[PDB]
């Protein structure tokens, strides 16, 4: 995709950026590596949209994630024997109030939400204050903008799934594992864990730029791509064991796969 | 860019907490066996008195 | 005004240049009698977990 | 006070207050007790002259105080045992960085000087916060505006004296008292431990206002007013001593003849 690339690169170049052109855009095609992360950024507002506060908010960003990193250390919370998620997950943790009596004490259900997004971040952003940032926001949209919706994901992955493949729906129901379904996998990491990053991240592209419907189409894609192995399977047991731990290779694939598919039950606008 | 600013001031105030709890979570630990020793130190510096003087 | 918060948020840095001196001089003050046993307190509030698991 | 208090209302219901006017007229006239503590402010810069900003801005004052107040506190360097100036010296010593080792550790030089001018202001300033504010920004002056003149006072000191009564001057010569004068009470201190509170602080007012001369003359002026009893003194030892530890009771007229030694050398003007 060049003039994809070329296309994108004239919205970069205004004084102040067109975010709602910069998430049409994201809908509609995938972002290309080197803007990715800045992107993101300008979405996240990490960044704000006038171009030349980018340097001057930097610095403050920058400035903070340091003082916070220094204190989690004047404390025994972190040290360099820590890695990086963890590190992340400690900051989020104090700079909101939430942080535990210890570095010890057990990790709540959440937080593992919280490594596991990071983790997976680590491998599509380089910089490390970038990508703290854009997990912290990342996570933050699915506690707030998408709060309602993304309990609401469940069913329509039933209602999609349907209309793509009745018979393999009816199949996960009479397994009775149509409740045993990897949601929170699926709907809470948003994937991380289960599809290779590299691929993952074209699906976050839309996350990010404000859909969270894309979730449930690469759910259904999964189980389509993936029908003749799981209509084999007759535990409920054996169907979430498989969809927990899914073969990586088709990833790529899947994907675009996802992303038509909810193009095609939902669309999306143009783009000069 | 003044929410970005006022953002760290937050995580100032909020570091400091952090801090705050640590240090009266210390002094407890500390206070096991008899801070005393922190009076030792004290008096001491006061002897530091005399040194200077 | 500015110049009012602003003198506020450098006193603010210097409190925490001088809780971050005690927290690091109390650390050596109890490290002369070994805060292992502070970790061994710390092993257990794994032990309280597992229960804590229930 | 009257047409001396009515001409400083006048200047007080000015929407933006003139600095400048507020000035010369605290060097023309006593201020009225109820106004002190405002002008002071005002004049140290710790409320801006925008009259509807002091609100918003002693909020951000009170803040500080407490923020600070409380470290201390948690950090062992003050109790409530500790009185108000020692309280006011730590703040002080906190936001200077120059806080000790420990609070036993004992006082420089420096510390008695500003424990002088605290005990003081708290006889002047009723409002806790007001007074570390101003002694805070009073002891700052003498810091860094006046940091040329103070040195060079006692040498005024003599140029004064000597002009007023030269026969004294002589005399403090011929015991060689000159060099063992207490200085540093007069032009460190300001004359805080010395001069009564009540009389103390229309010294106070001028030196608040910009001048520092008004030091020399209230030196001058205490001279003058025990030329008798110090003509009478052998020692220089006895001549210290003496200043030292002078009566009281004839402060409040040692420093009007002091204020009107000084504009007599100097000059002021008058108002609207």
């Amino acid at each position: 995709g060049v003039e994809e690339k070329k296309s994108l690169e004239i919205l970069l170049k205004d004084d102040r950026l067109d975010t709602e052109k910069l998430c049409t855009f994201s809908q509609r095609f995938p972002l290309p590596s080197m803007y990715r992360a800045l992107v993101w950024k300008v979405l996240l507002g990490i960044l704000p949209p006038h171009h030349e506060s980018h340097a001057k908010v930097m610095m403050y960003r920058k400035e903070q994630y340091l003082d916070v990193l220094h204190a989690l250390k004047v404390v025994r919370f972190v040290s360099d024997a820590t890695p990086q998620a963890e590190v992340y997950l400690r900051m989020y943790q104090l700079e909101s109030g939430k942080l535990p009596r210890s570095p010890s004490f057990p990790l709540e259900p959440d937080d593992e939400v919280f490594l596991a997004i990071a983790k997976a971040m680590e491998e599509m952003v380089e910089d490390s204050v970038d990508c703290y940032w854009i997990t912290r926001r990342f996570v933050n949209q699915l506690n707030t903008k998408y709060r309602d919706s993304l309990p609401q994901l469940p069913k329509a992955f039933e209602q999609y799934l349907n209309l793509e493949d009745g018979r393999l729906l009816t199949h996960l129901r009479m397994c009775s594992a149509a409740p045993k379904l990897p949601y929170d996998l699926w709907f809470k990491r948003c994937f991380a864990g289960c599809l290779p990053e590299s691929s993952l991240q074209r699906v976050w592209d839309k996350v990010v730029s404000g859909s969270c419907k894309i979730l449930v189409f690469v759910a259904v894609e999964i189980l389509l791509t993936f029908k003749i192995k799981v209509m084999a399977l007759n535990s409920a047991e054996k169907i979430t064991k498989f969809l927990e731990n899914i073969p990586q290779d088709s990833s790529d694939a899947i994907v675009s796969k996802a992303i038509d598919l909810w193009h095609k039950h939902c669309g999306t606008p143009v783009h000069s | 860019q003044l929410q970005a600013a006022e953002s760290r001031y937050e995580a100032q105030k909020r570091i400091t907490q952090v801090f705050e709890l640590e240090i009266l979570d210390l002094y407890g630990r500390l206070e096991k066996d008899g801070l005393l020793k922190k009076l030792e130190e004290e008096k001491a510096e006061a002897a530091e008195a005399a040194e200077e003087r």
